[PDB]
């Protein structure tokens, strides 16, 4: 029962099952502070059956530095019951309850248990109870810069999955009587040591085809071993072999017992020393806040601090920790003790609600168990950081003033950003900034662009976003929604409906880029990441990306003269199959849905179009009979959508679907079976319906069948569509009208001047005029995965069964031809907290202006696996032009708007270089192979007129400067590559 | 991309590729039209066939769209003018020009491929009746490839 | 010394080589024998597969192996 118009994407991370037992389990969370509104949020998203929220602290101002469920009128009031009714909106599906008083026999009515902003005694009592009653315990704990979660899901923790990839299927080629089993060639097949596969449809050796698993011994890339298969064959040739994923057992430790003895998750490698520091410090802060009445150490005071360290030396000495104490690092903690940052909150929050979710659904690797985190290099080195800066002035931004101060703050106040995109990871990054009050000053402004509109799948990780407003802009409801968190940002905030790309630089132009601070992308696609980079470089902006896929994500940053550009890296590109595979040779299901999706675009929307195009332009038919590589298809196309096979009714609809199932089922394949006889071989002996080629075999049309059925309905529908009439999904009609049907003899075809132009000339002329029919139009089918409605999918599905039942290929359900089909990219709420957390604490690193290289840090993480890891950025490279050093990506030319021949003697002359080529866009300007007239020709012109002229287009008015392109060769002749040359007209 | 599309378009320049010879179209650098001499000891002797290239962004990356223009009776290029070549496929792999490609296909021309054919009907015509294959191709490439 | 191949399709092919005997020679043999081409040739032996430049006493091939050749179909 699980909605799939909602939880589209996250299913095609989490699955059916897993979601299934998801929600039927009930998550406790303690604290109501930034983290646990984070955690619940995520929760909620996720879809857990219910939610309960206990923290009867009234609220107060500070806590609004990361709480954004929290308004400056809620003062006073406890956290959970101001922050109930808000979080009960994210899903109608998930229930949020709140309770006065916990006792411990409560805790047995909750799945999971999370704990935050609780005393370690307390932390303890809990833990000792749900530990031997195994119920899930998660505690997490932030301070400012620094975070700490701990995980304990029982002694005998089953996880099914753990790593969370599909499980590795391949084709096999031979098996030897030693079990030695091949891939196919070029194939490797992934498999490590200690693996169980199971195989199927093996020639030779049925004994493996039972489904027993079997230990896997890689023995190379492209082969592995079994072991003895003696007894069943000697042999077997072909065959498919799927990878079996068993369970696993995990033993956790009670917090009691670890804490003496705790086991380390390591986030990054280059300082592996610190969370033996951490753990210590941690235990010292909640025995000092034990000590002053839960009273956290005040920033950044001597005193408090001094007192901190004693309780860290003699929590060290109590536990025989062999670890020498780092005052720096354990004092900045302390420093930091009441910090409480958005960036961090939503990090941890990501990271924890991943965990409840794995510890509910038993699936992917958990932490285990403590994993200590940290950001200082985050902390500003500009600014003065000092007791007096960091005191509290009675804001909502007391949190975070005690970890920047208030310098800081107003350099924060006065950022000008400019976010592309209202996505998931725009709506963080919106979040994360009203809560830091960015542009919240008087110079401040922030600039969100966005072209697409709300849909009901988007709801499940955009929280922005509400039922009611499906159907509306992006950019518009986050704008109204941030303003709504933070008032201060009424006015200071603009939005767009404009796509980000060449058409729009007449608004994104020179004046509205001059004016920024930074840019950050929250994009889903590489053409606009690559355009957006392109204008950063030439501005010179620093530019954040980042991007999520399923449970993994990562971030970049690039810096203006320091690191490269993000078009300086490559990522491995699509995988589009061969032709040849496609039309006649399929051996996979994705074979087929392409073959489908092509087949639905050549029937519904490419023959419609031509139509249409015909009944327009008065003079499409001369153009097309010497422009288009075929213009008999297209006359004949027209034809029979015109006059020859116009419905009149949904009888007739009906008719073309089954003829049209006999057209793509069951004459084509005996026309490919009369050309290549199962019997027939290669030339070199083999039979040539061997290994990757699969021997089809016709479809009869049988009614009965639910496949035929869902093909004709899918079809008659569709053309009902085309033609605008009023289709039906009665049984009855269908079996009524199919019953009557003759099929047209057909007998495979062996083949064996200018007077076919004559027959083009004879069907063109028997069209009906373009004058004779005036307003007809037909309607095109245009592909739309998210709508059920429209019989998109569930025709694609059909004709892609239909072809795997004709090559014996095992078809796939509606749920993998929508992803397969759609392409569909796999989404999660968890992930995208995630990198909105790390992009948000390399905000800060950007404002604050660091200049070293080493301060900043590229993330990657994957949440399956529980990794995350942090490296420098890659710096720019250099290169040496005329005894110079000059930066390859962030250096270019300042010319005036100079003749050709002024340009290149001032090359000539100061660079000591002799321009070959000169471009700009995708057009040649000069090269120095054109004939001399040419180039006398268009030498003496300016290099605007010189543009106009060659790209045949005036340069519009608000077009400022040139990008040009240019290669050069030195005085030897050796190429030498040089920056580009910024034109300015 | 443009820097490595102008040394290959100035290596042809040069360095002369005799059978084929491609170009720009107008002056766009990322849509050439370029041409192939049939082999002598082949059906399509003295036929000229154009071709349209149509590099792609991340070119040296991505392969080079390229599809006949002429009508051909080849079993490894349909109707469309498709070319069911390797090298384009997945031995791409940037490091050859666009005089290697021109190469490939003037060998595919040389002799054709009927064990993974991508026109089934002249595959089986080719392996069964080859004398109609060659009168077949000689009769498409007299009627389009000349004049 | 004498050798066995096994295909594809269950068929054996006994050669008469020598342990120093190149992976060229031998893919030259079959290709003589079966024509296969040596760049379509994959012979493998003990899960290993053979690559051309090297002898077959590197890969500890001795008498009467058995080999195993698949086809590296094209496009
Ligand atoms: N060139 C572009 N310029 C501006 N905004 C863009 C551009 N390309 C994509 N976007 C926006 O980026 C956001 C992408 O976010 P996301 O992929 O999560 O949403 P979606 O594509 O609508 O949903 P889904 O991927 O789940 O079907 C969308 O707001 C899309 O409008
Ligand atoms: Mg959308
Ligand atoms: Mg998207």
């Amino acid at each position: 029962t699980i909605d799939e118009g909602l939880y589209s994407r996250q299913l095609y991370v989490l699955g059916h099952e897993a979601m299934k037992q998801m929600s039927q389990s009930n998550v406790l969370i303690i604290g109501c502070k930034g983290l646990g509104v984070e955690i619940a949020k995520n929760v909620c998203l996720a879809g857990v059956k219910s939610v309960t929220l206990y923290d009867p602290q009234p609220t107060r101002i500070e806590d609004l530095s990361s709480q954004y469920f929290l308004t400056e009128d809620d003062i006073g009031v406890p956290r959970a019951k101001v922050t109930v009714s808000k979080l009960a909106e994210l899903n109608q599906y998930v229930p949020v309850s709140v309770v006065d008083e916990l006792s411990t026999e409560y805790l047995k009515n909750f799945k999971c248990v999370v704990v935050t902003e609780t005393s370690l005694t307390k932390q303890l009592e809990i833990n000792d109870f749900t530990h031997k009653n195994h119920i899930a315990y998660i505690a997490a704990d932030s301070r400012g810069l620094f975070g700490s979660i701990f995980c304990d899901f029982g002694e005998n923790f089953i996880c099914t999955d753990t790593d969370g990839n599909e499980p590795l299927t391949g084709m096999i080629a031979s098996i030897t009587d030693d079990g030695v089993v091949t891939m196919l060639e070029e194939t490797r097949h992934g498999l490590e040591n200690g693996d169980f596969v199971k195989f199927t449809e093996v020639k030779g050796m049925p004994g493996l085809n039972d489904g027993t698993p079997r230990k896997v011994e890689v023995k190379g890339p492209y082969t592995f071993s079994i072991g003895s298969v003696k007894d069943l064959g000697s042999a077997g040739y072909n065959g498919v072999f799927t990878q079996v994923k068993v369970p696993t057992k995990i033993s956790f430790k009670s917090l009691r017992e670890s804490l003496k003895d705790p086991e380390y998750v390591y986030p990054d490698f280059g300082k592996m020393m610190r969370p033996p520091q951490y753990h210590i410090a941690f235990q010292a802060l909640s025995a000092f806040a034990d000590a002053h009445e839960g009273s956290l150490p005040r920033p950044r005071n001597d005193i408090d601090a001094a007192e901190f360290f004693e309780f860290c030396k003699k929590i060290a000495s109590t536990l025989q920790f062999d670890v020498e104490l780092d005052e720096k690092l354990i004092k900045e903690i302390s420093y930091q003790a009441r910090g409480d940052l958005v960036a961090m909150s939503a990090f941890l929050g990501g990271a924890v609600a991943q965990e409840v979710l794995k510890a509910t659904t038993s699936k992917f690797y958990p932490l285990k168990q403590y994993f200590y985190f940290d950001s200082l290099e985050s902390l500003p080195s500009s600014v003065t950081i000092s007791e007096e800066t960091c005191k509290p002035r009675g804001c909502r931004y007391d949190g975070q003033i005690a970890v920047f101060g208030s310098e800081f703050q107003e350099k924060i106040a006065s950022l000008s950003t400019f976010l592309v995109g209202a996505g998931a990871i725009g709506c963080e990054m919106l979040k994360n900034w009203a809560m830091m009050g960015v542009a919240t000053g008087e110079s401040g402004h922030i600039s969100v662009t966005d072209m697409d509109s709300i849909e009901k799948s988007n709801l499940n990780r955009q929280f922005l976003f509400r039922p009611r407003d499906v159907g509306k802009l992006k950019s518009e409801c986050a704008s109204t929604a941030v303003s709504i968190m933070n008032p201060s940002l009424t006015g200071k905030i603009t939005s767009y409906q404009e796509r980000v790309g060449p058409e729009s630089e007449g608004i994104f132009g020179d004046e509205f880029f001059e004016k920024l601070s930074l840019v950050t992308n929250a994009l889903d696609n590489v053409e606009a990441r690559m355009y957006v980079d392109r204008r950063c470089v030439f501005f010179e902006k620093p530019l954040l990306e980042s991007g999520t896929l399923g449970t993994k994500g990562n971030t970049q940053v690039v810096v203006p003269h320091l690191t490269e550009s993000y078009g300086s890296s490559q990522d491995p590109p699509e995988k589009s199959f061969p032709i040849c595979t496609l039309k006649n040779f399929p051996n996979r299901i994705e074979h087929t849905i392409a073959w489908a999706r092509d087949l639905f675009e050549g029937l519904f929307k490419q023959p419609i179009d031509n139509v249409n195009m015909y009944l327009s332009s008065p003079n499409f038919l001369e153009t097309s009979l010497k422009t288009s590589s075929n213009p008999r298809e297209v006359l004949e196309n027209i034809r029979d959508y015109l006059v020859t096979e116009k419905p009149l009714s949904f009888e007739e609809c009906i008719m073309w679907a089954r003829l049209q199932f006999d057209k793509f089922f069951n004459n084509n394949i005996q026309q490919l079976l009369f050309n290549f006889p199962k019997d027939s071989v290669t030339s070199t002996g083999q039979p040539f319906w061997s290994g990757p080629k699969r021997a089809p075999t016709p479809l009869s049309f049988d009614i009965h069948n639910r496949e035929h059925f869902d093909f004709i309905v899918a079809a008659a529908s569709l053309y009902a569509f085309n033609y605008g009439l009023k289709s039906e999904t009665d049984p009855a009609i269908y079996e009524r009208v199919l019953a009557g049907y003759n099929p047209p003899p057909f007998a495979p075809k062996s083949g064996i001047a200018n007077k076919d132009k004559q027959e083009l000339k004879s069907i063109a002329d028997s069209l009906p005029p373009p004058s004779s029919l005036v307003g007809f139009r037909l309607t095109p089918a245009e592909f739309e995965k998210d709508d059920d409605s429209n019989h998109h999918i569930d025709f694609i599905t059909a004709a892609s069964n239909l072809r795997a039942m004709n090559y014996d290929i095992t078809p796939a359900d509606r749920f993998k031809t929508k992803f397969v089909a759609g392409k569909i990219v796999p989404a999660m709420c968890t992930s995208t907290a995630v990198v909105s957390g790390l992009v948000c604490l390399e905000l800060v690193k950007l404002v604050d202006g660091k200049k070293k290289i080493e301060e900043y840090k590229n993330g990657f993480f994957n949440l399956a696996i529980g990794l995350f890891t942090f490296s420098d950025p890659i710096a720019s490279p250099k290169m040496k032009v005329n005894g110079k050093e000059i930066d390859k990506i962030w250096d270019r030319y300042n010319l005036p708007d100079c003749t050709l021949q002024e340009l290149i003697d001032y090359f000539q002359k100061e660079e000591g270089l002799e321009v070959t080529m000169l471009s700009s866009g995708v057009s040649l300007l000069y090269a120095n192979f054109q004939p001399p007239k040419k180039l006398a020709e268009r030498l003496p012109l300016k290099i605007s007129e010189l543009v106009e002229q060659i790209t045949k287009k005036k340069l519009e008015p608000f077009r400022k400067h040139l990008v040009l392109e240019i290669c050069c060769d030195d005085a030897n002749g050796e190429d030498v590559e040089v920056p580009f040359i910024c034109i300015k007209l | 991309a443009l820097k490595r599309i102008n040394r290959e378009l100035a290596d042809l320049g040069k360095d002369p590729p005799s059978s084929s010879s491609a170009g720009p179209v107008g002056d766009d650098l990322f849509h050439w039209q370029a041409t192939i001499m049939g082999p002598a000891d082949s059906p399509y002797a003295g036929g000229v066939f154009f071709l349209s290239i149509h590099f792609p962004t991340d070119y040296p990356f991505k392969p080079p769209k390229v599809n006949f223009t002429t009508r051909i009776y080849h079993p490894n290029i349909n109707s469309n003018g498709s070319i069911c070549l390797d090298i384009l496929r997945d031995q791409w792999s940037p490091a050859l020009t666009i005089s290697k490609v021109l190469l490939s296909i003037s060998s595919l021309l040389t002799d054709p491929n009927p064990d993974d054919p991508l026109v089934p009907e002249i595959a089986h015509v080719y392996k069964t009746d080859r004398s109609r294959y060659e009168l077949s191709a000689r009769e498409w490439t007299r009627k389009y490839a000349i004049g | 010394m004498q050798i066995f191949v096994k295909t594809l399709t269950g068929k054996t092919i006994t050669l008469e080589v020598e342990s120093s005997d190149t992976i060229d020679n031998v893919k030259s043999k079959i290709q003589d024998k079966e024509g296969i081409p040596p760049d379509q040739q994959r012979l493998i032996f003990a899960g290993k597969q053979l690559e051309d430049g090297r002898t077959l006493s590197d890969y500890n091939i001795q008498k009467e192996s058995t080999l195993h050749l698949v086809l590296r179909l094209r496009g």
